[PDB]
């Protein structure tokens, strides 16, 4: 709402990780975390 | 691993997991910087 800055606090993805076989990390970037309301403006389609 | 700072013990060896990469092994065979080079079951030129 206010004094926002769109900063990340919570990282509840997993508890632990062991016996890793693959690792990859992209280059540093800045994601647009600006939370807006209304209609949908972006469509990111994926297939796996 | 070959040029590591220090090696581990014979009973708690530092097992480095290697995955998703490439490496030249013929240069290691002809590096002239190793004392023992004994491959069992596969030649250094075949595994390339």
């Amino acid at each position: 709402k206010n004094n926002k800055s769109w900063m990340e606090s919570e990282f509840r993805v997993y508890s632990s990780a062991n016996n890793c076989t693959f690792e990859y990390v992209s280059q540093p970037f800045l994601m647009d975390l600006e939370g807006k309301q209304g209609n949908f403006k972006n469509l990111r389609e994926f297939v796996f | 691993v070959f040029n590591a700072t220090r090696f581990a013990s014979v009973y708690a060896w530092n097992r480095k997991r290697i995955s998703n990469c490439v490496a030249d092994y013929s240069v290691l065979y002809n590096s002239a910087s190793f004392s023992t080079f004994k491959c069992y079951g596969v030649s250094p030129t075949k595994l390339n």
